[PDB]
RNA sequence: AUCUUAGUUCAACUUUAAAUUUGCCCACAGAACCAAAUCCCCUUGUAAAUUUAACUGUUAGUCCAAAGAGGAACAGCUCUUUGGACACUAGGAAAAAACCUUGUAGAGAGAGUAAAAAAUGAUCCCAAACAUAUAACUGAACUCCUCACACCCAAUUGGACCAAUCUA
RNA sequence: CGCAAUAGAUAUAGUACCGCAAGGGAAAGACAAGCAUAAUAUAGCAAGGACUAACCCCUAUACCUUCUGCAUAAUGAAUUAACU
């Protein structure tokens, strides 16, 4: 024997290292540690595009919930805030209704308002003058 | 099974590429140019680019060498003393 | 097989300076300045085409 | 609002009794509203893991 | 079989109703198209693979712009269906060597000075 | 969501495309003197930069050719009339 | 000269120091690793990967 | 082509290094007497192509659209041709290699979109429901945003690093 | 720039043992797996996102090799250490 790996021990530890918490005999066993350490690593990065989708949803929940309590349903808000130029995004909005009810309280309000004057503008015959929140902002 | 039942968001989806590639349409039944008159008024761009092309491709050739490169490597025996 | 080229071997001192003066000697036959390597440490200077002929005769008149 | 730690923390999460008739209503319906109650959906501090569940009563 | 595709020039014949129906106009036509690519090269013929990559459209929406005359539309009418043509509009005139690095395009298809 | 009516208001379809949010600057020191630019902005100047000369570029070649065309069709038709004498 | 300048205010050259000449000593190449050796270069199944392919113009 | 179809050699395709200048797309013109398109080039959009030196590896694949020949115009049938996809990423149609959407790759507890919902025989039915509150919203690794970038194919090929041991 | 007790000779030995026989032919000496301390609690390639919280929620069709891709279609692996 000419060379022999003598440090075998670590590039074991190495794997192993990550899988005592694990549970069975793959926690110990190298041969089944490996194979589950590498799926666990692979959901692991696969997962940070799941984190951000799930995420989004539950503000979507949230924000549907807070906008139900006061009788705006959730394509309304976010699809007529836009409308009067207010770029707040879902996160905010989730934390707005969750710890400032009344701050959200006072979007809902402004939401509704645009929709009013949305169907009322439509509602009528030509260009009759814009609502007072309809009004563009140019940059 | 094998048949589907076409939806009404898919024949939305339809007609609003329809409606893109018919103002395409419209958008080239106007050239500001005929055959004609373009012929050759992209000519000296073309040549002097494929010249580029040409020079970058024939300067090819190892890089130099400096004295200077090769003796820095005793500085991996440096010490204080 | 197909790449042409010439060596100024034993040059001794700085060969930039030769390096110049070659660029100069041959960039009107050329019709663009030829690519050039330096070997700094060898000492030698090759240039890309056959100009053997050339650079004999060149190196002659200046006295070498 | 000023509250302590843990009276706010019962205040928030909080289990809330929802009667809900249904005389000539419809059954699903009523199981939608009771779906949403139930499960949490009707609460901006709603989680899946949060058991944030109220109690509903069908009449 | 499955054959390239030589579209009559019937189609390209702006009528008087479609000419009030975009912003316009048979005499004075505009010199150049800003182009954007809203559709996938994959699943269709090499024969587009490579128009589009000549044509500078690799990446998505990312609008570019090209030359009004024959010679390009061409090859945009293999490529009519991955992308939108449209106008560009100079309200303002070509830039100057000043405002060259103050320019902007909006939405409308109209390129401006600061902003 | 609002893309359609954003771009039918001569906006960007995406907010974080071009307007204040996206370009203005993100800070300013405390005395009130500004800050180093961000990346993007440049990236965007430069990117912007070089679609303005593209079209200024392609522009003026097209306007030589057009003059150009009619420089050959003045010294074609009218060079003819050099043979029309004598 | 001007290299042997260069050479008094560097450390003393011993066979610590030495080194080859770039690009001459071009590394090698063994069947380790995902790349070099799952099927080490030979391909797949057939008497090429074997090493009994026939002889040299048949 | 092969006492050959469980394989080999040549070609085609792939890779590296090197030389040079045209390569691809392409209108008008042009290709026979007995329908789709194809060939060929001026320009134009492009930046690639040919040549040389040196090696290995793959080779008679599946599905879908189409035109044919064989078996009905069927038997999920053998074969030829044009194209796409798969054997590479991701999202949809329930699960889903082959349909639709989408590619060049990292971090974000940001944003805009793409495709995408049904109408009116044999163990155990099979999401639950809903006729009428304004059409928008939801939805990717596509794109934008702040930062960083060599950091998602098999066979093969090129390159940068390197564990441990011996010797100077 | 030879090995150091699975290497180096097969070797502590051509002994023990196998074969009627020719013949074959060993082993070894100086906190790895497995368990106990401490059995388990709905649910499911046994993990990941996480979370105040171990489970509960959402996502998620084992690995190698061979066939055009293979849900495991088939072949191989109880597991550790050394040698390959
Ligand atoms: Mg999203
Ligand atoms: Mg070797
Ligand atoms: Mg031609
Ligand atoms: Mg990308
Ligand atoms: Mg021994
Ligand atoms: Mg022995
Ligand atoms: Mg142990
Ligand atoms: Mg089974
Ligand atoms: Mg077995």
């Amino acid at each position: 024997l000419r060379n022999r790996v003598t440090d075998r021990y670590f590039r074991i530890q190495e794997v192993l290292k990550h899988a005592r918490h694990f549970r069975g005999r793959k926690n110990r066993c190298y041969r089944l540690a490996v194979r589950t350490v590498i799926r666990a690593f692979v959901k692991c990065t696969k997962a940070r595009y799941l984190k951000k989708k799930n995420m989004r949803t539950l503000w979507i929940n949230r924000i549907t919930a807070a906008s139900q309590e006061h009788g705006l349903k959730y394509p309304a808000l976010i699809g007529n805030l836009v409308k009067c130029q207010v770029e707040l995004n879902r996160k905010v909005l989730a934390d707005l209704a969750i710890y400032e009810p009344k701050t959200f309280k006072s979007l809902a309000a402004l939401a509704s308002r645009r929709r009013h004057e949305g169907f009322a503008a439509a509602l009528g015959d030509g260009k009759e003058p814009e609502g007072i929140f309809s009004r563009v902002v140019q940059y | 099974r094998r048949p589907r039942f076409v939806s009404l968001r898919a024949k939305q989806n339809m007609i609003r590429r329809l409606e893109i590639e018919a103002e395409n349409h419209y958008w080239l039944s106007m050239p500001y140019m005929t055959r004609e008159q373009e012929r050759g008024h992209a000519a000296v761009r073309r040549r002097e680019a494929f010249e580029a092309i040409k020079a970058a491709a024939t300067s090819k050739f190892p890089p130099h060498r400096f004295i200077a490169d090769q003796l820095d490597h005793l500085n991996v025996t440096k010490k204080w003393s | 097989g197909n790449r042409q080229m010439t060596v100024i071997r034993k040059v001794e001192g700085d060969i930039w300076a030769l390096q110049k003066d070659v660029e100069d000697f041959l960039s009107p036959l050329l019709g663009k300045t030829p690519v050039t390597q330096v070997n700094e440490v060898t000492g030698t200077l090759r240039i890309k085409g056959y100009f053997d002929q050339e650079l004999k005769a060149w190196l002659l008149e200046k006295g070498f | 609002s000023s509250f302590s730690r843990a009276p706010q923390q019962w205040a928030t999460f909080a289990r809330i009794w929802y009667l809900l008739d249904g005389k000539m209503q419809p059954p699903g319906k009523l199981a939608a509203m009771a779906s949403i109650r139930l499960q949490g959906l009707h609460k901006p501090v709603y989680h899946a893991l949060s058991d944030c569940g109220d109690h509903v009563v069908i009449m | 079989k499955f054959t390239r595709s030589r579209i009559p020039e019937k189609v390209f014949q702006a009528s008087p109703e479609d000419h009030e129906k975009y912003g316009g106009d048979p005499q004075n036509p505009h010199k150049l198209h800003i182009v954007t690519r809203i559709k996938s090269t994959r699943r269709r013929p090499y024969w587009e693979k490579d128009i589009i990559k000549m044509l500078g459209l690799e990446k998505a929406h990312t609008p570019q712009v090209h030359k009004n005359i024959p010679s390009v539309n061409a090859k945009l009418k293999v490529v009519k269906h991955l992308i939108r043509i449209k106008p560009l509009k100079l309200p303002q005139g070509l830039p100057a060597e000043e405002n060259m690095s103050n320019t902007c395009l909006k939405s409308t298809g109209e390129l401006v000075v600061q902003w | 969501a609002g893309g359609q009516w954003r771009l039918q208001q001569g906006l960007a379809a995406n907010p974080s495309g071009y307007g204040p949010l996206t370009e203005l600057p993100d800070w300013s020191y405390a005395d009130g003197r500004p800050a180093p630019p961000m990346k993007g902005q440049l990236r965007r100047k430069a990117e912007r930069e070089t679609f303005a000369r593209r079209v200024v570029l392609l522009s003026q070649e097209m306007d030589a050719g057009l003059q150009a065309w009619q420089l050959r069709q003045q010294k074609l038709q009218e060079e003819q009339r050099k043979q029309e004498n004598a | 000269a001007r290299a042997l300048d260069l050479l008094r205010g560097l450390p003393r050259v011993s066979l610590a120091n030495l080194k080859p000449n770039p690009g001459s000593k071009k590394p090698e190449r063994r069947p380790r690793g995902r790349r070099r050796g799952r099927k080490c270069g030979r391909g797949h199944k057939g008497e090429r990967q074997r090493g009994t392919r026939p002889r040299l113009g048949f």
